């Protein structure tokens, strides 16, 4: 079955860079039609989309956070990595990874059919 | 990009080996098997809210693919666009 | 839709000659090979000759080999049979056909013409 | 030259009866056999190719089977319209040949 | 992000059908999807492409998209369905999420 899991630091200070890793299984990251995205959710708040990467190395970012977001992938270890730079206290949230459904004819995202478990990240001195 | 592939053979049924060449969304697949082909073989695709985009639905070329002897996979083979091919044996 | 029309039949004497033809229409004649088959009254079918789509190779039954020649014209969509040194035994109805054949003709369909009667007396 | 024979030479049957025709090849022709149906004054019509491959438009009451040298043709429920002579043709090797044919009459 | 508007909550009795809607500017021009979430957990996809269920999702779930409004419906709502449901839609490949609706059963 298709599964994804998040890992990484649960506490960083203000003005620091955070790296979160998504481990996947049940599929290869090099398979056509495959994609992975990242979403965060502050305490008691709604989901906010960050970024995604496709099997063809194409990428999309949320314009509100793009300036501080980078997404890459490891084609040998079957992993996807999210980086968020220069974090502020307001960036405290649970961070999630998920698989991305996408249309083939013209690049266009659809829905997240498989989600991970989420990892809680605190930003504090 | 409606034309996706070709079938080659003699009886074109499960009695003998036949050659099936099909392109999909990201690759090209060539197989040789004792295929039992559909009465009218085709690929099923569906479209997005906007007609400009489409996604894979179902594969409806054959009902079975037993006793395979050959398989090969690579990248897709595919004003207006003119594509030309020559097939020899 | 698909038509095959034999003609050129008639009554000739032994030792003479006769040329048959078959007009084709409604299909890509120049893509298919063709067969001649003949049938005497009250008798079964006798295969005569086969010619490839390009008019390249030619095949004959032993009963006609050396006497009959099969040919075709892909510009006029017409099949021909040139018969020399005719005998009484050649009396039969001659058909042109596109025979369904997974090995040789490559045709996925089977069509027969009306047939033309040839008599040798 | 591959020779074809058939059995019986003729048979008669009533409406609803099951009718079978047997063909045999002097040589192994795999499944490369055509079944033709002919009535007086008309050209032969193909009902089955490659031994057991039913042609489009042929009623479900018709079937074929067999392999190698031994082939068969069956009518599961004979109709008044099924009174005809059937022929076997082999096309494994050129020159092609036809069998003597089997006649089905009305009882 | 693409704007999506949802009610803060819906309340039904067990055995009744619940309905959660979401409005926007371009919903009639794009496919919507819905997710179910409970506190401390990641969201699960329950509806995609307006009215399709993912495998494993209870037959109770259904939905639609018309008049620039997306709908999630739970027929014969069970106490197990007491969860926060979110709407998602895309505009020019940019994601948008609604505020989520808390369903009380
Ligand atoms: C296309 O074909 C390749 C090669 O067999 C296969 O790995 C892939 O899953 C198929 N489907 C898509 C969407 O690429
Ligand atoms: C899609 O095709 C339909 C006709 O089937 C047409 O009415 C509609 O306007 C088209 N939409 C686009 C974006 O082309
Ligand atoms: C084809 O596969 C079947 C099993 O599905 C096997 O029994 C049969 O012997 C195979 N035929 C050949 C020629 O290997």
């Amino acid at each position: 079955q298709i599964t994804l899991k998040e890992s990484g630091p649960t506490l960083v200070k203000p003005t620091q860079t955070l790296t979160l890793t998504c481990k996947l299984s049940g599929f290869s990251v090099n398979t056509g039609g495959v994609g992975v995205g990242w979403i965060r959710q502050p305490p008691g708040k709604a989901l906010e989309w960050l970024a995604l990467i496709y099997w063809n190395d194409d990428k999309l970012y949320s314009p509100s956070l793009k300036s501080r977001l980078t997404v890459t992938k490891d084609t040998s270890k079957n992993q996807v990595v999210l980086t968020m730079t220069n974090m502020d206290p307001v960036d405290t949230a649970t961070y999630y990874c998920a698989h991305v459904l996408v249309w083939f004819g013209e690049v266009l995202p659809d829905a997240f059919d498989v989600w991970g478990q989420g990892t809680m990240v605190t930003v504090s001195s | 990009n409606i034309i996706r592939g070709w079938i080659f053979g003699t009886t074109l049924d499960s009695k003998t080996q036949s050659l099936l060449i099909v392109n999909n969304a990201t690759n090209v697949v060539i197989k040789v098997c004792e295929f039992q082909f559909c009465n009218d073989p085709f690929l099923g695709v569906y479209y997005h809210k906007n007609n400009k985009s489409w996604m894979e639905s179902e594969f409806r070329v054959y009902s079975s693919a037993n006793n395979c002897t050959f398989e090969y996979v690579s990248q897709p083979f595919l004003f207006k666009n003119l594509r030309e091919f020559v097939f020899k044996n | 839709e698909v038509q095959l029309v034999e003609s050129g039949g008639g009554v000739v004497q032994p030792g003479g000659s006769l040329r048959l033809s078959c007009a084709a229409s409604g299909f890509t004649f120049n893509s298919y090979g063709m067969h001649w088959v003949r049938q005497a009254p009250g008798k079964g079918l006798e295969w005569v000759a086969f010619i490839r789509y390009d008019g390249g190779n030619k095949y004959y039954a032993d009963s006609v080999k050396g006497r009959f020649t099969i040919s075709r014209d892909n510009s006029k969509n017409t099949l021909y049979l040139q018969m020399k040194s005719l005998r009484a035994e050649d009396t039969a109805v001659y058909y042109c056909a596109n025979l369904k054949d997974s090995r040789y003709s490559g045709s996925y369909y089977d069509y027969w013409g009306q047939g033309t009667l040839v008599t040798v007396s | 030259v591959i020779w074809m024979t058939q059995s019986p030479s003729s048979l008669s049957a009533s409406v609803g009866d099951r009718v079978t025709i047997t063909c045999q090849a002097s040589q192994d022709i795999r499944f490369y056999l055509n079944w033709y149906q002919q009535k007086p004054g008309k050209a032969p019509k193909l009902l089955i190719s490659d031994a057991s491959n039913m042609e489009t438009g042929v009623p479900s009451r018709f079937s074929g089977s067999g392999s190698g040298t031994d082939f068969t043709f069956t009518i599961s429920s004979l109709q008044p319209e099924d009174i005809a002579t059937y022929y076997c043709q082999q096309y494994d090797n050129l020159p092609f040949t036809f069998g003597p044919g089997t006649k089905v009459d009305f009882k | 992000s693409y704007e999506l508007t949802q009610p803060p909550s819906v309340s039904v009795s067990p055995g009744q059908t619940a309905s959660i809607t979401c409005s926007g500017d371009k919903l009639g021009e794009t496919y919507a999807s819905w997710y179910q979430q409970k506190p401390g957990q990641s969201p699960i996809l329950v509806i995609y492409q307006d009215n399709k269920r993912p495998s494993g999702i209870p037959e109770r779930f259904s939905g639609s998209n018309s008049e620039n409004t997306a709908t999630l419906t739970i027929s014969g709502t069970q106490t197990m369905d007491e969860a926060d449901y979110y709407c998602q839609a895309w505009d020019k490949t940019i994601a948008g999420f609604g505020g989520g609706t808390k369903l009380t059963v």
